[PDB]
């Protein structure tokens, strides 16, 4: 195979600021001056799509932000100005010599100013503790950056095993993040507890943002 | 102009399947039909090509054995058939024509290698315990992926954030939380749609104060 082998694998770039990436090629994917190189971008749950062919040039309907450059085994990426909707991870792709492979891929992060959480705590449904289970649901919404951690207590005490945890992708409107945090319980030992506290520490802030409720209430 | 795929396919290890591509707008016969394979959170990977004109294919070697490609150009359709499935062959397939300045791509096919039984959510309503307002939907249970959520049937779209689901003893979970101004809920009515294509099942459920 030829193989693509992009960098970084990860950035993060400001809005406004120019964003380069790099494929280098294992061997020349040129013939008689052309380069047969695309660039691909793709967004959270879609196919993707075509954003520069034959190395250099710009796909019809892609804005003039994207531009590719390079020769032989040597090719860049450069986005600027970089806009919020150009969150996204980037391939490169030979079509030189079967097999027609792609990069390892490179995640664009667009760095915005940083946020705190909504943080948000709901007990139990009735129909689903009538049903036999017990989930208390803690969402953590609209936060930057990425990193971040929930801690869960019942009646003062941590509680680890039987979290579930999942994170959106980045927002292409506003830059930032979210994530649902879950704690899984048997309904006895739900109704055995009063109260259930859901605790989020977020780099803007050393005091956590906490919030609960009593079952009882 | 669109490469049309084949449905959702949940198949069990060790079995084969068989996926199907078919343009609208062209023929298969006058180009390349290319299939791309993505696992869960991976990257692209090329597993080859076939010119439907003169039946040559090529392949990644990686999938050479497994893979085979076809087509047949009376029915305008070119074919994917992958055996001695295992988990590692869970993931979206790509129909794509790439070609050197213009590519179509299809919109993907999922296939899921598993034995674990095809299960309907149960949806319940997440309403505060006591400016804006958040309100959710925990969808518990189903299997396979996916479920698509909406709210007021796609009339809320604004302030909604659904979360990847995440597998447990064979069954997926995920919830979805809504925004909204305080002054419209609990007034004016709010409900999360949850459709489950593997068990032509959807549920609409309303947000009720507790």
């Amino acid at each position: 195979n030829i193989v693509l082998t992009q960098s970084p694998p990860s950035l993060a770039v400001s809005l406004g600021q120019r964003a380069t990436i790099s494929c280098r090629a294992s061997e020349s994917v040129d013939s008689y001056g052309n380069s047969f190189l695309h660039w691909y971008q793709q967004k959270s749950g879609q196919p993707p799509k075509l954003l520069i062919y034959l190395a250099s040039n710009l796909e019809s309907g892609v804005p003039a932000r994207f531009s590719g450059s390079g020769s032989r085994t040597d090719f860049t990426l450069t986005i600027d100005p970089l806009e919020a909707d150009d969150a996204a991870t980037y391939y490169c792709q030979q079509n030189n010599e079967a097999p027609f492979t792609f990069g390892s891929g490179t995640k664009l992060e667009i760095k915005r100013a940083d946020a705190a959480p909504t943080v948000s705590i709901f007990p139990p449904s009735s129909e689903q503790l009538t049903s036999g289970g017990a989930s208390v649901v803690c969402f953590l919404n609209n936060f930057y950056p990425k990193d971040i951690n929930v801690k869960w207590k019942i009646d003062g005490s941590e509680r680890q095993n039987g979290v579930l945890n999942s994170w959106t992708d980045q927002d292409s409107k506003d830059s930032t993040y979210s994530m649902s945090s879950t704690l899984t319980l048997t309904k006895d030992e739900y109704e055995r507890h009063n109260s259930y506290t859901c605790e989020a520490t977020h780099k803007t802030s050393t005091s956590p943002i906490v919030k609960s409720f009593n079952r009882n209430e | 102009v669109q490469l049309q795929q084949s449905g959702a396919e949940l198949v069990k290890p060790g079995a084969s399947v068989k996926l199907s591509c078919t343009p609208s707008g062209f023929n298969i016969k006058d180009t390349y039909i290319h299939w791309v394979k993505q696992r869960p959170e991976q990257g692209l990977e090329w597993i080859g090509m076939i010119n439907p004109a003169n039946g040559n294919s090529n392949y990644d070697p990686k999938f050479q054995d497994k893979a085979t490609i076809t087509a047949d150009t009376s029915s305008n359709t070119a074919y994917l058939q992958l055996s001695s499935l295992t988990s590692e062959d869970t993931a979206v397939y790509y129909c794509a024509e790439i070609t050197t300045d213009f590519d179509v791509w299809g919109a993907g096919t999922t296939v899921t290698v598993s034995s674990a039984k095809t299960t309907p959510p149960s949806v319940y309503p997440l309403a505060p315990g006591s400016s804006m307002v958040t309100l959710g939907c925990l969808v518990k249970g189903y299997f396979p992926e996916p479920v698509t959520v909406t709210w007021n049937s796609g009339s809320l779209s604004s302030g909604v954030h659904t979360f990847p689901a995440v597998l447990q003893s064979d069954l997926y979970t995920l919830s979805s939380s809504v925004t909204v101004p305080s002054s419209t809920w609990p007034s004016e009515t709010v409900t999360c749609n949850v459709a489950h294509p593997a068990s032509s099942t959807k549920v609409d459920k309303k947000i009720v104060p507790r």
